[PDB]
């Protein structure tokens, strides 16, 4: 053929779907705003959590001392006296 | 698209020639260590990507746990 009859549909192939572009734009806005709200919530967390000491890793002694309160140097004076019988 | 190896190998070759130039040497003085640097860069980039994925998922778990713990004050 001639030049323009091919350059026309060439440019038309080069250009994209606008419906896809609009859908992607509204989508991206939706999830970006949702993620923005999520990050805003995340930044509100205090440095020290409400539980803190309640956490099992932050006790480390309520389940260690009971198995140590029997060794010498930690016993209540009234433990060795009546342990004989 | 770049597959974390076309960038890791390029960075390895770049840092090999970069260290080679800082000693005032010809850029391709020792191509065997150039190949070694390419391989090392590719391996390091792949490891970095995998570690990033693992690290992100672990961070998501940590944030979920922290949010659940913080929510308990209201309820
Ligand atoms: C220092 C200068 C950096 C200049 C480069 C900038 C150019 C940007 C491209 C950087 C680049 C490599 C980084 C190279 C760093 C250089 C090395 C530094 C040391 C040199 C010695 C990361 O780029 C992508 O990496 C993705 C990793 O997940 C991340 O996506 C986010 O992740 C989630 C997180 O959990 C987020 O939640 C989520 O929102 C996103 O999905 C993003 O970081 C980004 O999309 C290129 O992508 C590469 O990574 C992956 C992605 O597919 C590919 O391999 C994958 O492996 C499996 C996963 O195990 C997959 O199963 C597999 O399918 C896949 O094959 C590679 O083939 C390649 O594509
Ligand atoms: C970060 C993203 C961007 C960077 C990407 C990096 C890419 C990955 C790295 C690629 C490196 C490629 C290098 C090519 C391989 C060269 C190997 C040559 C090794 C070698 O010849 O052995 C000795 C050289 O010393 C040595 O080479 C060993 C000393 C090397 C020092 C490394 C220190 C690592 C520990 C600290 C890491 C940094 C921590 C920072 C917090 C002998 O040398 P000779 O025979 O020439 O003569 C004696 C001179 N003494």
């Amino acid at each position: 053929g001639f030049i323009m009859e091919f350059a026309e549909n060439l440019v038309l192939r080069l250009m994209e779907n606008p419906e896809e572009r609009d859908r992607k734009a509204r989508e991206h806005i939706y999830e970006m705003h949702e993620r923005c709200k999520k990050i805003k919530e995340m930044w509100a967390l205090p440095i020290r959590p409400y539980g803190f000491w309640t956490f099992e890793r932050h006790n480390a002694q309520l389940r260690w001392d009971p198995q140590i309160s029997q060794v010498a140097g930690r016993r209540d004076p009234y433990d060795d006296l009546l342990e004989d019988n | 698209p770049i597959s974390a190896t076309m960038v890791g190998a390029l960075l390895g070759l770049g840092t090999q020639m970069y260290s080679n130039a800082l000693r005032k040497l010809p850029y391709m003085r020792h191509p065997w260590e150039h190949v070694v640097g390419m391989g090392l860069g590719a391996v390091f980039a792949n490891q970095l990507v995998k570690w990033d994925v693992k690290l992100k998922e672990d961070l998501d778990v940590m944030l979920a746990k922290a949010r659940a713990a913080n929510e308990r004050r209201y309820f």
